[PDB]
């Protein structure tokens, strides 16, 4: 039997990060060709 | 006062039920609500083979079928009921018609376009060219100021703004005491320098049609709602006040215990960072009349800045106990999020509010801060061109994209936001 | 401020219900188009043939023989088949 | 005939039968792809004729009719870029770049236009 | 001839009908009454309202914050109002806020009623009751304004909800005696 | 103490009275330890999971060896007369009250929430004593206290600011049913409840300005029927979880198959669900189905057998069609 | 019978790229005048 | 049947809104008809939300999960419809059938004889 409250509490935990995961990948702003998902990448390799 | 206050209470009676008569909510409100703070005139040009459609037309309206409206009126020659079926038309294509990247943010969900407007636009300017009788002289009357308003309007969406204040004075010359005809003219500025020019084309090249208003109204200054015109114009922007503080005075005597007033009075302190003395004149408003609830978001946010937490949640408490889907209660309530650091949920209510309205106060800027602590810098800096583009007299707009800018390495852009925002608050010492 | 006073928009009182604004996300779905996309249920080039046999199903024994094969060059000379 | 004359850079017999052409539909096809790119066209003419003043107003004109188009605004923020009325076309810029996601031709005259704002310092 | 007469008497009736129930912004039978007369066979504005205009200031402010879906404002302006046909609108006022709140409250529910098959609901019915016994009429006269039996009708309603049946259906034949031509009732 | 019932997924009443309880036990300010079988009463019915086929298998796991009190219903009369009985057990009584007498605000629940979670719940015991700097007493998650607390915590930040309304709504009102009993009478006065009250309700930050319109936002909310008050959707006035309702129908249904119950109250409540609890809670059903044979009625009996079988199969993934047939 | 959409040209990257030169030069020089 | 001109009604009926009751039942059925079942059990719970009058949606979403090979989910959407109102020989119809697909032949011969009792005069039942 499939419990009501654990798999709504997935679902809670599943939709909370996608709001900050929103401006990777396809947003990209004026003035910079380049998203933020590989900002992120170049400045991973900046250190290393 | 004297005979000027009952020669208002006459008038206004009028512009409280025409107005409500031909489906417009929003004027109508306003005027009726004054009835309350100021301390049945039947009449139109109709036929009875024409009445019904006015009553057919009306009900469907009122159950919100608005597409049905459009066709059981095909060819209706009659001067203003033509425009109850342009009126629907429009906003019949407006709840389709939303832009794809505003949509996304607007969502989350992540996944015949204007020519219909075009058509309108068209349709209105042949009626008026083929009416019967334009706008020039002592002719026209209420029902063509609408006609005129709802072609302003429409002129506007396609960023006709010098076209759109023509036709809006224009319509206003024919019927006064039309308080949604005055907020458009509002979004008509977005400059400084023009509202003096403005200024001076009401004091010398306007002119009234005294056919149709009473007495002591066709003249400018003895009028009373053009006191409200400049009560707007000089808070969104200060710029240079002409007679700003003797013509407020004049009307506060007038319209006693009207909260509109007061608020846009207390509001005038939260502007001018007086946080001490705005929560006091807030404080009455809510006394006197619990359930307004316009304009409660800038009493969140004022508390939002004293931080006076234990005061907000009971604030969010009582406005959320009574209506739980106003664009002002999902406001405060997301402004009480952000008051317990939860920036990432404060979004979901933003969110929400905004879907409400769509063309709201400043909170397109506050969805776009709670971005800024989650480090996204990118969902906030296109969350902020939005509210640029609805009302581009936003201080925060544009001074959110400059500061967002000055995080990314390339400064060049935050150069030409910041000034921008530098005209339209010179005053600010941080800018 | 101001805010509800102004009406030259789809407002949240204009729609009969303030509540379906917690689902708006239906004006967002793409309806499928009639015939074609019917195609991909079954695979779930191919939609394009079966478009054009069923308009092709239009035609007389006679008409449809001597279209069977037909092919049209651009300079107008015509092969039979 | 008019853009052939304009290929051929003569600049002159194009616009004379492209005012020809205009004058002849004045009264008809107010929209639907005639009216706007005539005057485009007449324009983009002008504006290699360094007759930038009728330029601006016809692609005004062209904008009020429609404007949800990437090329009006970058040919306008172009013109006014040929002069130095930098304010009121870096807006064009950026809502042409709203348009239109690459118009990589714009990137780069917004991009000079954040150099020259940088240098001038105007009150 | 006979007909023709009747045909004569529907359209300003229906044009009675649809005016005071879209003018008291009841819109269950105000759509059903223009589309009834829309639909009739080919063959000055009538209005009225006993309305002192002090009192008929409140109207305008009860009726433009009605469609403006801030119920509850409404209520509060408009309590102290005495006038029967106010009287119904501060209480129809006071019902749709509670009906509208209630579809806010459950949406994810589903299935709707009680398995064996009020309070707040109670106290709407008190001030039906309290003020129909106060009023100088109370029905069976001739003397029957339509405001009176459009009382009753949301009295039937708000009795019907709280499955008090066979008691709204007397109240709903008393209203439509008093005032046919009423869909939604 | 009756009224309509409701299953809920958020916070109950009843589960902020075991949250009331633990806060005072580990604060050690009071010297307060509540005796170990009073937790034992109240957190142990809302553990989850017994399960009960309805025939083919009776009592094979479900006794217990010891002999267990009954579950407590969600009445704020009946919690009370478990601490009551005790000599001293007035001062534990009365903590429970100062308490929810302290919680006038939604915000005032967040502190609770804000305080067992920062310092009380403990992540594992390593850190435990390393931890001899604290003044409260600290929990371990694997604790029996600590896997109920973390549900606790999971359940508080799982939903919206809709959520936490009813959460409020539902406790004045759970609060005030008990105001209109006899034994709220006999504790009208009682002196210490001032003192534990003023315990907590301390740093204010506000006694001048705030509160006196601080007491006009819920005046006005609460039914204070001078004028007409704010009209409201109808509210349940118990709400429990699924797992709480299961304990207390299988203890009825093994009672009545062979401390002292309520066979009133628990029948009261269980007969005024939604119809769409039943459908979560399918156990509803056999309820009535054990009590149509006590009375011998062959129609009555039939539907409610057919009708726990067409909920029960479609829940549970396996094939149980060849266990109603049987 | 249909037409299709006229043929239309825009600014190119060639003449551009010269306007844009060109802005370069004169606001080079003048701040040599400037200094 | 018809697909052509069910594809024609949907395209319209949808493009008027899709906010009424009946706008999320036709379209469900235009989707029913191309064996796209993931689809059109979605419209038949969006058509109910909207107004939870329409009873009759509760059949066809049970439907709609038989042909889906799950007879699990299809029994209660079935048997909600019942609890609305027992008076539904529709409802009946289709919860016996389901367990007649299966084996359990007489299980479903109480279902059967309820359903009698709506629609005597009826050769098919």
């Amino acid at each position: 039997k499939l419990d009501e409250f654990l798999m709504l509490s997935e679902q809670y935990k599943s939709r909370l990060p996608k709001i900050r995961k929103l401006g990777w990948n396809r947003f990209k702003p004026i003035g910079i060709n380049k998203t933020m998902y590989e900002l992120e990448m170049l400045r991973s390799r900046a250190r290393a | 006062q004297d005979k000027i206050i009952h020669d208002i209470r006459i008038q206004l009676r009028k512009a409280a039920t025409e107005l409500s008569r031909w489906k417009l909510y929003g004027s109508s409100k306003w005027a009726a609500e004054a009835l309350a703070g100021l301390a049945p005139q039947n009449g139109f040009g109709l036929s009875e083979t024409e009445y019904d459609l006015y009553l057919l037309g009306s009900t469907l309206f009122d159950a919100k079928e608005f597409d049905r409206c459009v066709f059981f009126l095909k060819d209706v020659t009659n001067p203003y009921l033509k425009f109850l079926k342009l009126y629907s038309k429009f906003l019949s294509w407006d709840k389709k018609s939303q832009e794809s990247m505003e949509n996304i943010l607007t969502t989350g969900k992540f996944t015949e376009s204007q020519s219909n407007i075009s058509s309108i636009l068209k349709e209105i300017n042949t009626f008026l060219e083929s009416y019967e009788i334009k706008i020039d002289d002592d002719e026209a009357d209420l029902g063509l100021a609408l006609l005129y308003y709802l072609r302003g309007v429409i002129l506007k969406q396609e960023k006709n703004i010098s076209k759109a204040m023509s036709s809006f004075l224009k319509s206003l010359s024919c019927y006064s005491f039309n308080w949604s005809c005055w907020l458009e003219l509002m979004d008509c500025l977005q400059k400084v320098d023009d509202a003096l020019l403005l200024n001076n084309y009401l004091y010398q090249n306007f002119q009234f049609k005294f056919s149709e208003n009473l007495g002591s109204q066709r003249t400018i200054e003895f009028n009373i709602m053009i006191k409200f015109f400049k009560l707007k114009v000089f808070e969104e922007l200060n710029g240079q006040l002409e007679d700003y503080f003797e013509d407020l005075e004049f009307l506060l005597q007038v319209f006693p215990n009207f909260t509109f007033l007061k608020a846009y009075n207390a509001t005038i302190s939260y502007n001018n960072l007086d946080y001490v003395t705005a929560e006091s004149r807030f404080d009455d408003i809510v006394k006197q009349d619990p359930y307004r609830l316009n304009d409660l978001e800038t009493y969140s946010n004022i508390l939002y800045v004293m931080q006076k937490n234990s005061k907000l949640a009971y604030l969010a408490q009582f406005v959320s106990q009574i209506d739980r889907f106003r664009p002002e209660t999902c406001c405060i309530i997301a402004n009480y999020y952000s008051a317990r650091q939860e920036h990432e949920k404060s979004i979901m209510y933003f969110r929400r509010a905004l879907t409400l309205d769509k063309k709201t106060t400043n909170a397109w800027t506050l969805m776009g801060h709670e971005f800024v602590e989650l480090s996204n810098s990118h969902a906030a800096i296109e969350c902020y061109r939005r509210a640029v583009d609805i009302c581009p007299r936003d201080f925060k707009a544009w001074f959110g994209l400059g500061q967002a800018y000055a995080l990314l390495d390339m400064h060049l852009y935050s150069l030409y936001y910041f000034q921008k925002a530098c005209t339209l608050k010179p005053w600010d010492r941080r800018i | 401020s101001s805010s509800s006073y102004r009406d030259s928009y789809f407002q949240y009182r204009h729609l009969p219900a303030p509540h379906h604004i917690l689902y708006a996300e239906w004006n967002q779905d793409i309806l499928a188009l009639p015939d074609e996309v019917a195609n991909i249920t079954m695979a779930m080039m191919t939609s394009e043939q079966n478009s054009n046999r069923y308009w092709n199903s239009f035609h007389d024994e006679d008409d449809w023989n001597l279209f069977n094969g037909m092919e049209l060059e651009s300079n107008g000379v015509v092969t039979f088949a | 005939m008019g853009v052939m004359y304009f290929k051929k850079n003569e600049f002159v017999k194009a616009k004379k039968y492209l005012k020809k052409a205009l004058e002849v539909v004045k009264d008809l096809d107010p929209s639907s792809r005639t009216t706007i790119s005539i005057q485009l066209n007449l324009g983009h003419t002008y504006r290699k004729l360094n007759e930038n003043e009728i330029a601006i107003k016809c692609f005004r004109c062209v904008l009020e009719k429609n404007d949800k188009n990437s090329e009006i605004h970058c040919s306008l923020g172009y013109l006014y870029l040929k002069t130095k009325k930098l304010q009121k076309a870096i807006d064009h810029l950026h809502k042409s770049l709203y348009l239109k996601p690459n118009n990589s031709s714009a990137t780069a005259l917004l991009k000079n236009a954040l150099e020259l704002n940088v240098t001038l310092s105007l009150d | 001839d006979s007909q023709d007469k009747i045909i004569h008497d529907i359209r300003i009736q229906l044009r009675k009908a649809a005016t005071e129930l879209s003018r008291w912004k009841l819109y269950g039978s105000s759509k059903w009454a223009a589309e009834a007369l829309a639909g009739l066979a080919e063959a000055i504005p009538q209005n009225g309202f006993g309305l002192s205009e002090t009192e008929y200031d409140l109207y305008l402010l009860g009726s433009t914050l009605f469609d403006a879906k801030e119920f509850d404002r409404c209520v509060f302006f408009l309590k102290d109002v005495t006038n029967p046909y106010l009287k119904f609108l501060k209480l129809y006022s006071k019902f749709l806020s509670w009906d509208k709140k209630s579809q806010e409250s459950m949406e994810n529910i589903l299935t709707t009623g009680k398995f064996t098959d009020q309070s707040n609901i109670s106290s709407i019915l008190k001030e039906i009751n309290t003020f129909l016994e106060s009023y100088e009429i109370k029905i069976d006269d001739d003397e029957a304004d339509l405001g009176l039996a459009l009382l009753y009708y949301l009295r039937g309603v708000i009795l019907k909800q709280e499955k008090n049946i066979s008691k709204a259906m007397s109240s709903f034949l008393k209203s439509l005696s008093c005032y046919s031509f009423n869909w939604s009732c | 103490k009756y009224g309509p019932l409701g299953i809920t997924n958020f916070i109950t009443p009843y589960d902020l009275c075991i949250l009331i309880l633990i806060h005072a036990h580990c604060s050690q300010d009071n010297g307060i330890s509540v005796p170990t079988a009073v937790f034992l009463r109240l957190i142990s019915p809302t553990r989850p999971s017994l399960e009960w086929n309805p025939l083919l298998k009776d009592n094979s796991n479900l006794r217990s060896s010891s002999i267990v009190p009954p579950p407590v219903l969600p009445i704020l009369d009946n919690i009370i007369r478990i601490l009551l009985d005790d000599k001293d057990g007035n001062k534990i009584a009365l903590t429970l009250m100062g308490y929810l007498e302290a919680i006038n605000g939604l915000d005032s629940i967040n502190r609770l929430m804000m305080d067992l979670e920062k310092n009380c719940l403990v992540n594992n015991y390593r850190s435990m004593k390393m931890r001899t700097t604290s003044t409260r007493r600290q929990m371990t998650r694997a604790s029996f206290l600590g896997t109920f607390l973390s549900t606790c915590i999971r359940k508080y930040q799982i939903g919206d600011f809709e959520m936490r309304e009813t959460i409020w709504i539902n406790l004045q009102n759970f609060k005030t049913v008990f105001k209109h009993t006899p034994l709220w009478l006999r504790f009208k006065d009682n002196v210490h409840i001032q003192k534990v009250k003023n315990c907590l309700l301390a740093n204010d930050e506000i006694s001048v300005e705030d509160q006196q319109m601080v007491e006009f936002f819920q005046h006005f909310n609460n039914g204070n029927d001078a004028d007409s008050k704010t009209m409201n959707e109808e509210n349940y006035g118990t709400l429990i979880s699924i797992q709480h309702l299961q304990s207390i129908v299988n203890r009825q249904i093994v009672n009545w198959l062979d401390y002292e119950e309520q066979s009133g109250l628990v029948f009261d409540l269980l007969d005024t669900l939604s119809l769409n609890d039943a459908t979560k809670f399918p156990l509803i059903f056999i309820l009535k189905y054990l009590e149509a044979i006590k009375e011998n009625s062959y129609q009555t009996a039939l539907d409610s057998l057919h009708n726990y079988f067409d909920y029960k199969s479609t829940g549970n993934s396996q094939n149980y069609f060849h266990i109603s047939l049987l | 019978m249909i037409r299709r959409a006229p043929t239309t040209l825009q600014l190119s990257h060639d003449d551009v790229t010269s306007l844009i030169d060109d802005l370069n030069e004169q606001k080079l020089k003048q701040q040599l005048n400037i200094e």
